[PDB]
């Protein structure tokens, strides 16, 4: 298997809107570089022939709101490709998750350690990062906050396999 | 001495040994041999090595509200123009004909405390995105970073790549293309300004001159 | 240099096959014959701007019968020198013999040219396979459509 | 410097160096960057690690 | 690549005339051993199959004039195959070029370090040595001075490639 | 150095008093070179300027030249007076074995010297004092080099776009 | 000794090909058959006055069909000893076996002679390729026209 | 042991060639078949009285066409054991297996005998080449006519 | 090349007559073991396939005369296959050659160091030993002296080449 200590990919995900309101909101960002779009990203140009890879992800996350907008933010990893519609805040506080007020901390970097039951990420196995606003978002009269993430790099990269070039 | 003399294959043949040369008909002070080494020296009072660490270019373009869709290119900068402009920083740079240059670029948008949107600052190195591009497939993958335009001022460095060992600057319209791309609609859209102003400051992180222009 | 084995570069069209013989191929990771991305080497070359490294080419020939393999195949290279194989294949390793650092892949030139002496009669197919060597390098990024 | 420059094949290209980011229009205490590591923590008052041995 | 520490070639360039006058004069000497003439020089006999080479050049230069002839001489390298019709003496004095009076120093040896953007010299990439007389040449009533150079040797030679023998 | 020219003058212009080469200081300080463009950015301040002259001659001909600094620009280039040449500030020098230079300070009525749009900074001239040494079978034109340098500069105001 | 691979020394004329067989070749970097410079080895030999070193010859044969390769080729050398190849080629390395220091190239003699036993029937072509070895040397200069 | 390569020992006469097959050859540096000096090994054996050492034999066969090479050749040795070659040649190294010190060359016996299984049909020639090994020795002098 | 420290050959040359008389006499002995006769000598039996050899020769020389016979003998090497009809005794005494009176010293051993311009001896390149009697031979009324040499051995032997067995 090829090993890459640092592998920059600079892939930015789609920016996701959130209208202001009291309803609990979730923004899901899957981190699947094997996912193809209009252009092939730096990951696919060099390691798309692989069947699966392994390594820690670094993600730059950003929440753009007004200066008079309040919200609590829970950044939650989701491994092994599970689907969560609702979160139990009791469970999050029991796991010592700390929420951040987007009126004070609305920029950050998330290190995602490698966690997969199968042993590697793939086209079908990838981590998810869920931005969970439990109280919704309280903003000025029709605001939409935007949550945008960028997969910055992959640390301690390892990859195996050899797919067919379709 | 016989045929078992070992032969060392050298390219220096002894058909021309030490070429002595002696002055005959005049005085030495009237006939001198100079031994020099023609190396490249950057000038003393100017030359890109003074811009090392300092700004050399600055623009302030604008973009409208309606151009803030996902993917749209807001501002563009050809590096072959930024390095050949009319300012004093550029004219000191067009004198370098070939060499190396690592360039810092910084972006800064002036906003209220109401609106806030995210922007990507990309370095399209092969100039594959004209300014009339709303793709976002190309934007999402180009080397660069995202930043919030209300509380922040984002900068990064990039090295100009040459296929050879140095980079010919003279008549080189393939030095790269920096873009500012919009990722999302603004925060609030009602009763807001219809245009914005972004400042771009190109600096020199490092410059080496392997050949200098002389008239 | 993580591709498993020889990947398919190019099949000779079944019209110029038995007609005499000479087969010019540029030493490049790009499918320069098309002036479309075919395999993983072409894909990596199209998503990068520059390249350097050694390329291991191998020509495989198929005849009508074993009797038609009247000689062993040869392969010439230039930037005339040749290498001689066996009657059914010929390998040729081409190191980076351009005195530059990198060569451009596509819109942002060849490391030379191979000339394969084609068979002259009763041949069935002539294919060319390429291996990206070990000291290979693609030192840039470049946007490529996914359509 | 000539063509005999040895080339070390790295995957890190210098087309994007150190991305500096500086606060301009407000105070830092109003705009903070957090660096976290999203690891899995079993809960405090329950979780199978209490049944270990039982 | 083959490496040669010292490689003597003893190639002499064409001797170039200069009529006396006040007009600024330039004598260009390209140093392209791949250039062929009537006879193959020592460079081509051993390293003409190469695509390109690298190494420092040593050039013996000579200015033959009268004893009552005055001129200032600027020996200027030109790399990367640029064409200069006129020189800015301000630029030359800013780069600390020193001129020599041919009535006092009219013989010399010029070391040309390897400078090429591409990484090597070739049939199309070669250094040039320009003998620039800014004030012309002041001689006795119809004199012509002659400038003659000889490529003596190549130090720290290195060469690559394999061309086709045409 | 910040400026350098190489003008020419003919044999027939080597009468006593004739102006051979001229240089307006407002042009030498606003030229197209890199030395000048760094100087046109200074809008006001002080500048003491060195000027050097150098003529290329055979060992046969040798004539004397005066290098004058006409500070109020009272001598157009078509002047063969020598009454004005003999009294202007400057020095004589032989053009065959020598290369003559001198310094001069730009004078301002005020405390500093406004450079912007100032067409009254002076006028340097090279004047011929005598006919050449030998006149038969000689070159019909000469070449003189002028090198203007900065001895001292102070900037009391700098141009900003 | 910087030439890449086997360079082409000589093709046997297509009249003396099937007629019996014997093929005398002098061991020399010069195209002594012409008593014109053909490739890089001939060029280096013509622009020098003296030479010594090992030469690696290789004869490549092409038959009408594979059945005509009725034996494996042999190559004799003298200054009779032989070496045996395969049915489609034969290599022979000839070291410097003259007890002198150098041999003259052209107008200022051979290191021996190879004798190639030619095929006797249904052969198509017989070519000879030469490699300048590794301990080679051309120790002089000599003027050669560039016309 | 300074002879360059395989020297020619003996050609099988073109009458006993296709007739069945068996070919007895004595392991000796002498041309014992003639009970005349042929090559350098025979010359050294005739100008000496005694000999010991290893001999490397090699049988080369030539067929009418490639189809006639219906099997790979074998070679037997005795003082029955055999060695198997390929379809066009067979090598056999014979060490000194006599428990004496030297064997007489001529008038002052064999180190054994090789038995070559000849082809049975559509063969063209059968030649035998010999190499004097490396631990060889001719320990005497003997007068030989120069006529 | 094969190397033999000591190589005995015991080849005797033809014995050469000299009649008594006052005329200056020369007996030439070429030492060419490649030269064939009726029988092959020890040199040819082992090293006749060679193209050329190298090594110092040892020669036993012998002059058989009466007890009342006087002569001066100059033993002179001749390398590079030159032909001398007459010798200049001035030149021999200038080169410090010492003559021997055959009435006192008429037996000896001559060491011939390897001297050849080409680099080796061969069928055509061989040393010669000339027995030069400047005053002739003074003997008793019809005597013939006989000069006989034997090539004893070859020291520091070295040989190359591989000829065709004709």
């Amino acid at each position: 298997c090829l090993s890459i200590p640092n592998f920059p990919v600079h892939i930015t995900g789609k920016t996701q809107q959130l209208h202001v309101g009291p309803k609990p909101s979730i923004a899901r960002f899957s981190f699947n570089p094997f996912d193809l779009g209009t252009v092939f990203n730096r990951f696919q140009s060099l390691c798309a022939h692989l069947e699966g890879y392994s390594g820690d992800l670094i993600v730059n996350w950003l929440v753009t709101c007004s200066a008079l907008t309040n919200a609590r933010l829970y950044i939650i990893p989701v491994y092994d490709n599970y689907s969560f519609e609702k979160f139990s805040e009791e469970k999050l506080i029991q796991c010592k998750y700390e929420f951040k007020q987007i009126s004070l901390v609305r920029k950050g970097t998330v290190h995602i350690p490698f966690v997969n039951w199968f042993g590697s990420y793939s086209r079908t196995r990838f981590p998810k990062l869920l931005f969970y606003f439990p109280n919704g978002v309280s903003g000025p009269s029709g605001e939409k906050i935007h949550v945008t993430v960028q997969l910055d790099r992959i640390l301690n990269f390892s990859g195996l396999g050899h797919r067919l070039f379709k | 001495p016989d045929f078992t003399k070992i032969i060392w294959p050298t390219v220096v043949e002894r058909n021309f040994s030490n070429p002595q040369s002696e002055i005959t008909t005049t005085l030495q002070e009237l006939y001198g041999d100079t031994f020099e080494t023609v190396s490249i020296c950057p000038p003393q009072s100017y030359g890109g090595e003074l811009l090392k660490g300092k700004i050399f270019f600055s623009s302030t373009p604008e973009f409208t509200r309606e151009d803030l869709v996902e993917g749209k290119i807001l501002a563009s900068f050809k590096l072959d123009e930024v390095l050949s402009g009319l300012g004093m920083g550029a004219m000191l740079m067009t004198q370098i004909m070939s060499g190396h240059a690592t360039i810092r670029v910084s972006a800064k948008v002036m906003l209220s405390k109401f609106c806030s949107f995210a922007l990507k600052l990309v370095y399209d190195e092969l100039m594959q995105l004209n300014s009339d591009t709303t793709d976002f497939g190309k934007i999402s993958v180009l080397p660069g970073a995202i930043f919030s335009t209300q509380e922040e001022e984002f900068s990064f460095d990039f090295e100009l790549f040459s296929p050879g060992v140095h980079l010919k600057f003279d008549n080189n319209k393939l030095l790269g293309k920096v873009h500012l791309a919009a990722l999302s609609a603004p925060n609030l859209t009602e009763n807001m300004p219809e245009s914005f102003s972004c400042t771009f400051n190109f600096s020199i992180v490092d410059v080496k001159t392997t050949f200098y222009n002389i008239g | 240099s993580f591709l498993l084995n020889y990947s398919h570069c190019g099949t000779l069209v079944e019209s110029s096959l038995n007609k005499g013989g000479m087969w010019c191929v540029p030493v490049s990771p790009v499918n320069l014959a098309a002036y479309k991305t075919h395999n993983w080497l072409h894909f990596m070359a199209s998503t990068t701007a520059y390249w350097r490294g050694t390329l291991h080419y191998q020509m495989r020939v198929t005849y009508k019968d074993r009797n038609a393999a009247c000689r062993n195949l040869v392969a010439f290279y230039t930037t005339i020198s040749s290498v001689m194989g066996d009657s059914f294949s010929v390998d040729i390793t081409v190191p980076f013999l351009i005195p530059t650092c990198y060569l451009q892949t596509i819109r942002g030139s060849c490391n030379g040219c191979i000339y394969f002496h084609l068979p002259t009669k009763s041949a069935t197919s002539v294919q060319l396979w390429v291996r990206p060597g070990q000291d290979f390098d693609f030192a840039r990024f470049r946007l490529l459509k996914a359509g």
